[PDB]
RNA sequence: AGUCUUGGAGGUAGAGCACUGAUUGGACUAGGGGCCCCUACCGGGUUACCGAAUUCAGUCAAACUCCGAAUGCCAAUGACU
RNA sequence: UGGUGGCGAUAGCGAAGAGGUCACACCCGUUCCCAUACCGAACACGGAAGUUAAGCUCUUCAGCGCCGAUGGUAGUCGGGGGUUUCCCCCUGUGAGAGUAGGACGCCGCCAA
């Protein structure tokens, strides 16, 4: 149905092949000729139908010896016509492929616009399938630099292993200092606030409950590092200090800043003094700050400064285990 | 199958140097090989080395 | 297995649809594979008959037969009843395993294998060879190999024409 | 294109080879047995007149079994043939194995006939 | 014993190629000789110089018959001499 | 339809169609019975995934092959004759091939 020429070539091929088979069969049912053959059956050599032939019978035949195997002279013309029909076939197919190229060339704008529409829809629908797949809510997303992660969860933990915490920042206070011994909830609270902020600022739903709010920061800053390897505790203090210097050069009122154990890896009094002075420097920019510390001196910090709030992580002395529950407004006590 | 006149047939995992694994009932419990079907170039279609070196001479008129 | 399922699921249906057969079992089938050794060199080496008999038992567990001269000849110093060559008939899982081993190792193991003979179709629909090397595939124990004369293999099929047999062999994997 | 003759041809050549020496006459009729891929049939015939005296098969409605080609089915067919030959007082019979080996179902039927009382 | 009657065994004259042999002409013919070209007796171009085999037609056979008489022999039932 | 016998291939070879839901065969494997100078190829062991291609049945034809007249002819028992390495006449008998024609089968038993 592509072209009448292609239909005629298909008819020529099938009729010429049928004439080949009928001519071979008329040779093969001839009783006088059956003596000269190896077999009364068709065979193929070199992309041709051929007769199988007795080697001693050679000079009796009218045909091309392939191998005996012989292509009879009356069928050479038929096979040549079939070859010309294959040439006409591939010419027809290349012509039709050029016509299809033209018909695609006519609808270029439609194909590109449909491709853009479907890539937009696949992007939108994949985001929404992810948002349903982690059972997550739309954050109420604001220019006021304000956060309220209701019952917030660390996204990288299992939903049954994680502990849910209310985190609120950037309304009554711009800075929170989480105080207390190095219990595994301090750093996890920092990473939770940071992860959920980057998720939310990308329009990906967060593991926090309905009516949660999150902030449209112009920048996010982090000094969250592992104390890697005791061959390098001053490479840790120095690495933190180099990162802190880089944060202090760039921070503004539209920034989130996350600080893990400010001034760690040195003398605790100098570390606490550095930490207070760095927090005061950043706090004056009206940046949103979450900091952790084990330093006792920083337990007084959020009582003595307007716009700062103290927090701690709850610890069970009866089990010797962290509860990972954040207590906002309560400074951490030591239990050593 | 006569009794005891023939050796015991055992399923073996024919191995190749290229990693191809073939299984055939053989006398040996295992058969290590270097060139399997796919490893041999003829089975790889137009082999790269052969298809590259099979060019005809050009009289060496480069110089 | 590894060959029976492949055949029944790819070669039979495809070939049936290609050749437009009027029945299911009209598809040509490989009935058997006969392996022969041919040698009357036994005249000069009486122990040569033992050769290719211990090798054939390892090639295929089926013990060969000590075929004997059906007619005497003076040109070859032969007398009727003297042993000449060996015969083996593989029918069943044995022939499938032999085909698998062959295709997988023997042909690719040959150094100068390229475009096997197309000629050696019977006309009738069978396919016929005389491997000239006695150590073609690994079960021949190169170390224990002393003589170098290979084997006759004769593939027999129910094909009524050479064309359909060629198609069957090519679809099976015969690298023509 | 390997071809092989049908088993029935071989069976007929064997049956003719057997009949070349034995035959059924009065007071000594034959006992033919025919194997089928799903059944088995037995007949008592007089070669002199070309007339059958009694017959049986796995298709009979009496003494039937679901095996249809088992040693037990052959034994029951032989018992039924012997019962028929007792009802029709021939009192004697000669066994005509239809080229089949006296190994399996044929042997079972013959033993059934012997146990019933058909003296060969 | 003779025949009127029937049924037999049989391979002789006759005829014949359906076996085994001899053989004539025609069509075809693998293959072998001769001019030879270069030329590893490898490749060809030809021959009415011969020709296995097949085919068409046509001949002959005590020790050749796909066939087969007339006569002669055996005996029987019914019959006359 | 299957099994089983007689009748001289007028039955047989060759070419084309239709039949398996039953029945008969193809077919699936070898644990059991049995086996192959090698083998489930054959013979056996149990069954029914599918197949009417083949085997087997019903049809068609005169192509190989077969049967096959009448008449005449050759030959010939007996009698007779002649130029007698042979021939002729009479009573009777009577070939082969060739044809005309027939034929792609007839009947007996048993089960369904």
């Amino acid at each position: 149905h592509a072209s009448e020429t292609l239909r005629g070539i298909r008819t020529q091929l099938r009729t010429l092949e049928s004439r080949v088979r009928d001519r071979l069969e008329s040779m093969l049912r001839s009783s006088s000729a059956s003596k000269m053959l190896s077999d009364t059956i068709v065979t193929i050599r070199n992309d041709r139908f051929v007769i199988p032939v007795k080697q001693e019978y050679r000079s009796s035949y009218g045909g091309i010896v392939h191998d005996l195997f012989i292509e009879p002279q009356a069928i050479v013309d038929m096979n040549n016509s079939l070859q010309q029909a294959k040439v006409k076939e591939k010419q027809e197919i290349e012509r039709i492929l050029r016509v299809l190229t033209e018909k695609t060339a006519e609808y270029t704008e439609e194909l590109f616009l449909d491709l853009q529409v479907l890539q937009t829809l696949d992007f939108i629908f994949a985001k929404a399938r992810y948002a349903k797949a982690v059972k997550a809510t739309k954050p109420i997303m604001n220019d006021t630099g304000f956060i309220r992660l209701k019952k917030a969860r660390h996204p990288l933990l299992p939903p049954d292993q994680v502990v849910a915490n209310d985190i609120e920042l950037g309304r009554d206070f711009s800075t929170i200092v989480i105080t207390g011994p190095n219990t595994g909830g301090k750093t996890v609270t920092l990473k939770t606030l940071g992860l959920l902020t980057l998720m939310a600022q990308s329009g990906l739903h967060i593991p926090a409950d309905e009516g949660s709010e999150a902030a449209v920061f112009e920048h996010v800053f982090a000094d969250i590092g592992d104390e890697q390897s005791i061959e390098q505790s001053l490479s840790t203090f120095s690495s933190h200090m180099v990162n802190i210097v880089g944060i202090l050069e760039q921070v503004n009122e539209n920034s989130l800043v996350l600080f893990d154990e400010l001034g760690a890896g040195t003398d605790p009094q100098e570390g606490a003094a550095l930490a207070m002075s760095i927090l005061d420097d950043v706090h004056r920019t009206n940046a949103r700050v979450l900091a952790t510390t084990h330093y006792p001196e920083l337990k007084a910090y959020g009582y003595n400064r307007e716009g700062v709030m103290n927090a701690s992580v709850e610890f069970d002395i009866e089990t010797l285990s962290p509860t990972y529950k954040l207590l906002i407004g309560v400074p951490g006590r030591s239990n050593a | 199958m006569k009794a005891g006149i023939h050796p015991n047939f055992k399923k073996a995992t024919v191995k190749c140097a290229c990693g191809n694994e073939f299984e055939t009932g053989s006398v040996k419990e295992e058969v290590r090989v270097e060139i399997c079907s796919e490893c041999h170039p003829f089975y790889t279609g137009r082999q790269k080395f052969a298809s590259a070196d099979g060019r005809v001479d050009r009289f060496n008129k480069k110089y | 297995n590894r060959l029976k399922e492949k055949y029944n699921k790819e070669i039979a249906p495809a070939l049936m649809t290609k050749f437009n057969y009027d029945s299911v079992m009209q598809v040509p089938k490989i009935e058997k594979i006969v392996i022969n050794m041919g040698v009357g060199d036994a005249v000069q080496n009486a122990k040569a008959i033992d050769s290719a008999v211990e090798e054939l038992t390892f090639i295929a567990g089926q013990k060969p037969v000590v075929t004997r001269a059906k007619k005497s000849i003076a040109g070859f110093r032969l007398r009727e009843g003297m042993p000449i060559g060996a015969k083996v008939t593989l029918r069943g899982e044995r022939m499938y395993d032999f085909l698998d081993k062959l295709i997988s190792v023997s042909l690719p193991r040959v150094r100068d294998f390229r475009g096997v003979s197309k000629k050696s179709f019977d006309g009738r629909g069978n396919y016929t060879l005389g491997i000239k090397e006695q150590l073609i595939f690994p079960e021949i124990d190169y170390d224990k190999v002393t003589k170098v004369r290979g084997m006759d293999i004769v593939i027999v099929t129910t094909a009524n024409t050479d064309e359909e047999a060629r198609e069957l062999l090519t679809q099976v994997g015969m690298p023509f | 294109m390997i071809t092989k003759t049908s088993k029935n041809a071989a069976r007929l050549k064997r049956h003719a080879r057997v009949r070349a020496k034995l035959s059924g006459t009065a007071e000594r009729p034959r006992l033919n047995v025919f194997r089928s891929n799903k059944h088995i049939y037995a007949q008592i015939i007089d070669d002199v007149n070309g007339v059958t005296l009694a017959s049986a098969s796995t298709l009979d409605k009496d003494l039937n079994v679901e095996s249809t080609g088992d040693t037990s089915a052959a034994t029951k067919v032989g018992e039924l043939v012997a019962k028929r030959a007792a009802e029709k007082g021939i009192s004697d019979v000669v066994f005509d194995r239809g080229g089949y080996l006296y190994h399996g179902r044929v042997k079972a039927l013959a033993d059934a006939a012997r146990e019933a009382g058909l003296k060969f």
